[PDB]
């Protein structure tokens, strides 16, 4: 039985893994994302400046 | 958020698992500290 829950907590351990790296990924593009914004914002108001 | 439940409902077994291990062992001791003591009990002065 416990060999049992240790190889079901072992999947669970690779999908959180799987998850992580979603995660990870997604935010890298919405880092890039913001990064245009905020270049684009600072490039502009030079009008303002 | 849906996967941490199956980590938490995963843990009860191994706990069940661990207290039917340390019964076993308190009985094991039981009868085979009896068995020593009566044994050593009976063949005390038995070079007599």
């Amino acid at each position: 039985t416990s060999i049992d829950s240790m190889t079901e907590m072992m999947n669970i351990q690779t999908e959180l893994a799987a998850v992580s790296q979603s995660m990870a990924d997604k935010m890298a593009q919405t880092s890039d994302d913001t990064a245009d914004v905020r270049d684009h914002l600072a490039d502009f108001d030079d009008f303002f400046r | 958020a849906d996967l941490m439940p199956r980590m938490v409902a995963v843990m009860p077994a191994q706990i069940q698992s661990m207290k039917n291990q340390k019964q076993t062992l308190l009985n094991q001791y039981q009868v085979q500290k009896a068995q020593q003591d009566q044994n050593m009990a009976m063949q005390e002065n038995a070079t007599a």
